[PDB]
C-alpha cells in the first residue's frame, strides 16, 4: 500500500463477517481471530540468538489490513489516483462483472453471496483449529530452522578425532 | 545414500569413528530423503491437476 | 583398519572419513541447488499446464 | 564465574520459580545446556540468566550532512555499552526518543527507526 | 546357624513380558515438557523377564550382566536384602544389603559365604548367610527398602560404583509387574571396584521374585513440569517405537516413515587361488 488505508469506520461488508479476517481492537494484541489460532499454533549463551523484525506482527497486520480493507471495498481505487466511493454490494457486482458473471447475481442472491463467504470463512477457522497440520506450511518451517540451529548447537560436542570436543578443555 | 555403507560399513572400528562427526552425514541421509519427497510433490503439481 | 596399528590407523581413517564426507556433502550441495531449479521448473510447467 | 560443585559457565543468578526432584541437582535447556542449578550447600533452586551479550552496530547519517551517530547494543541494559535510549531493539548511545512517529529513515528493530532533524 | 536347603524347584524360568515397566531415572537432568532419547541400560519393553518363586526356598544365582531390575512380593514375614558379588565363593569384596527392624545397612566385605545363605531370624542376623568375613571396605547405614505395594529396584555398576535404586507400586497380580511407569531412584552409591556378576536374592527365615536384565538400548522418555517422568517408548522395540524414536514422538500420525535398514552379512567365507603344478623345491636343499 502507498500509505496504510484506514479499515473504514462503518463496516459495512454487505453482512460478511471481515471482523474475524481484520485485527481485533479489543484485544492487547492487535490481531484477528484467524490470526489467533495461527499464531497460538505456529512458534542462547552459546553464540546464536535471533534478532527482532523491523515490522512487528502488529505492524505487518496494518499493512496487511489497508490492503485488506481496499481490496474488499475500493479494490485498488485507494492506489492508482484518488479513493473511489464504491459501496460494498456495487464493488460486489464489479467484482463478478469482472470475471465474466452478470451483476444480476449479486442482487438476486445477495443473501445467498453474503452466507456463503461466511461460512466458509468459519470451516476455515475449525479447520485449521481440528487439524493444527493445516498450519504446517509455517510449522514445519520454524520447527526445521529450529532444529538446523539445535543440532548446530548438538555438533559441538563431537571430538571429529580429538581426545575431547571441547576447546578449553583441551 | 546410507552414509554408514558409503564411508566404510560393516566394522566396528569405523562406525565408532563415523560417530566422531555426530550428526554430519545423518544431515545428509536426511537432505536426500528430503529431496526424493521433494521429486513426488513435483511430479503432483505438475499433473494432478 | 586392518594393516595399521590401531592409533596410527585411526588417524588415517580420520583423514579419509572427513574426505569421503565432503564427497557426500559436495554432491547434496550440488543436488540441493539443482532442485531448487527443478522445483521451479516444475512449479512453471505446473503453472502453464 | 560460576564453579558448583565442578559444574562451570557464566550467568546471572535468580531465585528459581520451578523446582527439582529430590533426586535432581541441575536443570538443562531445549539446547542441552545448563538452564539453572542445586544450591550444593544450602538446598534451593538457582535459575542462570546468561550474562548481558549482544552484538553492537552504529547507526549513522549520510556523513555529506552529519557526524552524529549513536551505538546500539542488542537485547541489554543501557549501563553495559546523557542522551540514552533504552529498548530491546538495542540501546542507543548518543540519540534521543520521541513519542511521535515518523516515516522510517534508518531502521532500529521492534517498530522503532531513526531519523534526523535540524 | 547355616542350615543348608539347597531347594533346587527348577521351576520353569516363566518368564513374562516386562510391559511399559522396567524404566527407572538415571540422571540428575531437570527436564519438562520434552522428550528426551537416551541409550543406556533399561529394561526392554514387552521383553520376557523371568518370575521365579522361591516357594523349600530356593536360592537361584542370575547373572548381573551391565545392571539388573529386581522386584518382589511378600506376606507378614517379609523378606528384604541381597547377596552380589563377582563370584560369591569367598574370594573377593562381595556386597550385601540388609534391612532391620530401624534401617537398611549396606556392606561390602571378604564374606565367608553359605552354601545356602539366609538371614536367621527380634533381628536378621549375617551369621547364617556368611560364617566369617575380613579386610572390609565399605558400611553405610540409610533409609529401610520397607514401604500390595511391590517393591522395585534397580541395580547399576557405573566405574566402580554400585549404585542401589528404588520405588513401591500396588500388585494387581501375584506372578506379574503391574502396568504404568517406573521411577526408580538411588539411595546409595558405592565405591567399592569390583566386577560383579553374579545376584543371589537373600532370604530371611520364616516369597516371589522377578528379575530381568537391563539392556543398553535407546529409550525415549517424556518428561513433565516437576522435573519427572510420566511416560517413555522403547527405541525399536517394534515397527511402531521404530517409528516412534525415529521421529522423537510418542504420537505418530498416519503415514508411511523411513526408520530403519535391511542388511545382511557375510556368513560364507571363499578363498581361491590357481592349482599349483610348481610347488618350491625347498627340498632339494631340505631333503
Ligand atoms: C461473526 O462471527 C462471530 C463469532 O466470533 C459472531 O459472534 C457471535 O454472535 C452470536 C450471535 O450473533 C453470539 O451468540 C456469539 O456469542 C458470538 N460469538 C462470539 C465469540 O462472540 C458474529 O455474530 C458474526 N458476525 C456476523 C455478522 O455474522
Ligand atoms: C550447609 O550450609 C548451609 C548454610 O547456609 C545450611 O543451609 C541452611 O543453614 C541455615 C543456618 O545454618 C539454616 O537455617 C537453614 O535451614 C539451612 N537450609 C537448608 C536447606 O538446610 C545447611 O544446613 C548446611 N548443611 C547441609 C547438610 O546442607
Ligand atoms: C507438580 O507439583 C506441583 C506442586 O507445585 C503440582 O501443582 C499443584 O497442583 C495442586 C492440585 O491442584 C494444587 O493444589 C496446587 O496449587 C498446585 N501447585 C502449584 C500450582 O504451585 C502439580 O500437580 C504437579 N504437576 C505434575 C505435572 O506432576
Ligand atoms: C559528499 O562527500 C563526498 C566526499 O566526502 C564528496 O565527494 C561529495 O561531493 C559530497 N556530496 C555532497 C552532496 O556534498
Ligand atoms: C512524551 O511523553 C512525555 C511523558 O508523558 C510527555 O511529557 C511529552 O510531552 C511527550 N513528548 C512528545 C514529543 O509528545
Ligand atoms: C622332506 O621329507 C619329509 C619326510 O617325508 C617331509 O615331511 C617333507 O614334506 C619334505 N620337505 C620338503 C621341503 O619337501
Amino acid at each position: 500500500v502507498k500509505q496504510i488505508y484506514k479499515t473504514p469506520p462503518i463496516k459495512d461488508f454487505g453482512g460478511f463477517n471481515f471482523s474475524q479476517i481484520l485485527p481485533d481492537p479489543s484485544k492487547p494484541s492487535k490481531r484477528s481471530p484467524i490470526e489467533d489460532l495461527l499464531f497460538n499454533k505456529v512458534t542462547k549463551f552459546n553464540g546464536l540468538t535471533v534478532l527482532p523484525p523491523l515490522l512487528t506482527d502488529e505492524m505487518i497486520a496494518q499493512y496487511t489490513s489497508a490492503l485488506l480493507a481496499g481490496t474488499i471495498t475500493s479494490g485498488w481505487t485507494f492506489g492508482a489516483g484518488p479513493a473511489l466511493q464504491i459501496p460494498f454490494p456495487m464493488q460486489m457486482a464489479y467484482r463478478f462483472n469482472g470475471i465474466g458473471v452478470t451483476q444480476n447475481v449479486l442482487y438476486e442472491n445477495q443473501k445467498l453471496i453474503a452466507n456463503q463467504f461466511n461460512s466458509a470463512i468459519g470451516k476455515i477457522q475449525d479447520s485449521l483449529s481440528s487439524t493444527p497440520s493445516a498450519l504446517g506450511k509455517l510449522q514445519d518451517v520454524v520447527n526445521q530452522n529450529a532444529q538446523a540451529l539445535n543440532t548446530l548447537v548438538k555438533q559441538l560436542s563431537s571430538n571429529f578425532g580429538a581426545i575431547s570436543s571441547v576447546l578449553n578443555d583441551i | 545414500v546410507d552414509c554408514t555403507m558409503y564411508i566404510c560399513g560393516d566394522s566396528t572400528e569405523c562406525s565408532n569413528l563415523l560417530l566422531q562427526y555426530g550428526s554430519f552425514c545423518t544431515q545428509l541421509n536426511r537432505a536426500l530423503t528430503g529431496i526424493a519427497v521433494e521429486q513426488d510433490k513435483n511430479t503432483q503439481e505438475v499433473f494432478a491437476q | 583398519l586392518s594393516r595399521l596399528d590401531p592409533p596410527e590407523a585411526e588417524v588415517q581413517i580420520d583423514r579419509l572419513i572427513t574426505g569421503r564426507l565432503q564427497s557426500l556433502q559436495t554432491y547434496v550441495t550440488q543436488q540441493l541447488i539443482r532442485a531448487a531449479e527443478i522445483r521451479a521448473s516444475a512449479n512453471l510447467a505446473a503453472t502453464k499446464m | 564465574n560460576f564453579n558448583f560443585n565442578g559444574l562451570t559457565g557464566t550467568g546471572v543468578l535468580t531465585e528459581s520459580n520451578k523446582k527439582f526432584l529430590p533426586f535432581q541437582q541441575f536443570g538443562r535447556d531445549i539446547a542441552d545446556t545448563t538452564d539453572a542449578v542445586r544450591d550444593p550447600q544450602t538446598l534451593e533452586i538457582l535459575d542462570i540468566t546468561p550474562c548481558s551479550f549482544g552484538g553492537v552496530s552504529v547507526i549513522t547519517p549520510g556523513t555529506n550532512t552529519s557526524n552524529q551517530v549513536a551505538v546500539l547494543y542488542q537485547d541489554v541494559n543501557c549501563t553495559e555499552v546523557s542522551n540514552v535510549f533504552q529498548t530491546r531493539a538495542g540501546c542507543l548511545i548518543g540519540a534521543e526518543h520521541v513519542n511521535n512517529s515518523y516515516e522510517c529513515d534508518i531502521p532500529i528493530g521492534a517498530g522503532i527507526c531513526a531519523s534526523y532533524q535540524t | 546357624q547355616c542350615v543348608n536347603l539347597t531347594t533346587r524347584t527348577q521351576l520353569p524360568p516363566a518368564y513374562t513380558n516386562s510391559f511399559t515397566r522396567g524404566v527407572y531415572y538415571p540422571d540428575k537432568v531437570f527436564r519438562s515438557s520434552v522428550l528426551h532419547s537416551t541409550q543406556d541400560l533399561f529394561l526392554p519393553f514387552f521383553s520376557n523377564v523371568t518370575w521365579f518363586h522361591a516357594i523349600r526356598f530356593d536360592n537361584p544365582v542370575l547373572p548381573f550382566n551391565d545392571g539388573v531390575y529386581f522386584a518382589s512380593t511378600e506376606k507378614s514375614n517379609i523378606i528384604r536384602g541381597w547377596i552380589f558379588g563377582t563370584t560369591l565363593d569367598s574370594k573377593t569384596q562381595s556386597l550385601l544389603i540388609v534391612n532391620n527392624a530401624t534401617n537398611v545397612v549396606i556392606k561390602v566385605c571378604e564374606f565367608q559365604f553359605c552354601n545356602d545363605p539366609f538371614l536367621g531370624v527380634w533381628m536378621e542376623s549375617e551369621f547364617r548367610v556368611y560364617s566369617s568375613a575380613n579386610n572390609c571396605t565399605f558400611e553405610y547405614v540409610s533409609q529401610p527398602f520397607l514401604m500390595k505395594n511391590l517393591r522395585e529396584f534397580v541395580f547399576k555398576n557405573i566405574d566402580g560404583y554400585f549404585k542401589i535404586y528404588s520405588k513401591h507400586t500396588p500388585i494387581n497380580l501375584v506372578r506379574d509387574l503391574p502396568q504404568g511407569f517406573s521411577a526408580l531412584e538411588p539411595l546409595v552409591d558405592l565405591p567399592i571396584g569390583i566386577n560383579i556378576t553374579r545376584f543371589q536374592t537373600l532370604l530371611a527365615l520364616h516369597a516371589a521374585y522377578y528379575v530381568g536384565y537391563l539392556q543398553p538400548r535407546t529409550f525415549l522418555l517424556k518428561y513433565n513440569e516437576n522435573g519427572t517422568i510420566t511416560d517413555a517408548v522403547d527405541c525399536a522395540l517394534d515397527p511402531l517405537s521404530e517409528t516412534k524414536c525415529t521421529l522423537k514422538s510418542f504420537t505418530v500420525e498416519k503415514g508411511i516413515y523411513q526408520t530403519s535398514n535391511f542388511r545382511v552379512q557375510p556368513t560364507e567365507s571363499i578363498v581361491r587361488f590357481p592349482n599349483i603344478t610348481n610347488l618350491c623345491p625347498f627340498g632339494e636343499v631340505f631333503n
